[PDB]
């Protein structure tokens, strides 16, 4: 768990060097993008349940997975699916605020593949659900904030696949 | 000896003192010593390996 600042400090410390001009430029880049990160995080905190339910309405609804036999069939499985998608959106917001995806592979992508493979959860359908969540939130917060959200959404989909 | 045009073989100490000890023509050993330029030992010890 480290943001862009802590990773820059960790690189300069593992070097043992002081903060040179490249580290200063990286921190200036983060300190310019931080206000946009803050406003996108507020806008995403506004519409958590709406983004999640629009992602299910785009991908998972009216398909086979909500029908009998699907892994999203029962009300318990539906509630756990909404819980999993809320987790993905919340941690993508955290990784957007930090500017570093270390929290994603520390706390989402750690044992997620083995959990989903033990439960029988389809990984492709949940990857499509995360992609639709990314599409909806990029329609919500704009072009560049949607892109800096979608880089961590693509990180979650890549670590899941 | 009948093959070469002359050339300036000797200077006086006035003329050599004129041309060489000018600041751009100068070296930096020429008259007093220069000490060795090592890096600081606490920087050398603070690195990440011997
Ligand atoms: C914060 C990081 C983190 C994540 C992401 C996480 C996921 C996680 N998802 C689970 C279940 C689940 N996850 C899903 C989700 C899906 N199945 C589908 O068909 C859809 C494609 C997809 C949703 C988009 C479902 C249906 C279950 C329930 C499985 C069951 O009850 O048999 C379980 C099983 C235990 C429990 O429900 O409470 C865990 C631990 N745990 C974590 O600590």
């Amino acid at each position: 768990m480290q943001d862009a600042i802590t990773s820059v400090i960790n690189s300069a410390d593992v070097q043992g060097k002081y903060l040179d001009g490249s580290a200063m430029d990286k921190l200036k880049a983060y300190f310019t993008t931080g206000a946009l990160r803050v406003r996108a995080a507020s806008t995403i905190s506004a519409n958590a349940a709406a983004i999640v339910k629009e992602a299910v309405a785009k991908s998972l609804l009216y398909s086979d997975v909500t029908r009998p036999g699907g892994n999203m069939y029962t009300t318990r499985r539906y509630a756990a699916c909404i819980r999993d998608l809320d987790y993905y959106l919340r941690y993508a917001t955290y990784a957007m605020l930090a500017g570093d995806p270390s929290i994603l592979d520390e706390r989402v992508l750690n044992g997620l593949k083995e959990t989903y493979n033990s439960l029988g959860v389809p990984v492709g359908s949940t990857v499509q659900a995360i992609q639709a969540m990314k599409e909806v939130t990029a329609g919500l917060v704009g072009a560049d904030a949607g892109r800096e959200m979608g880089v961590y959404f693509d990180y979650i989909c890549s670590g899941l696949s | 000896g009948e093959d070469t045009v002359p050339y300036e073989r000797y200077l006086t100490p006035g003329g050599y003192s004129l041309r060489q000890t000018r600041p751009g023509a100068l070296r930096e050993d020429v008259g007093v010593k220069v000490k060795v330029e090592k890096t600081a030992r606490f920087i050398e010890l603070g690195t990440s390996s011997t």
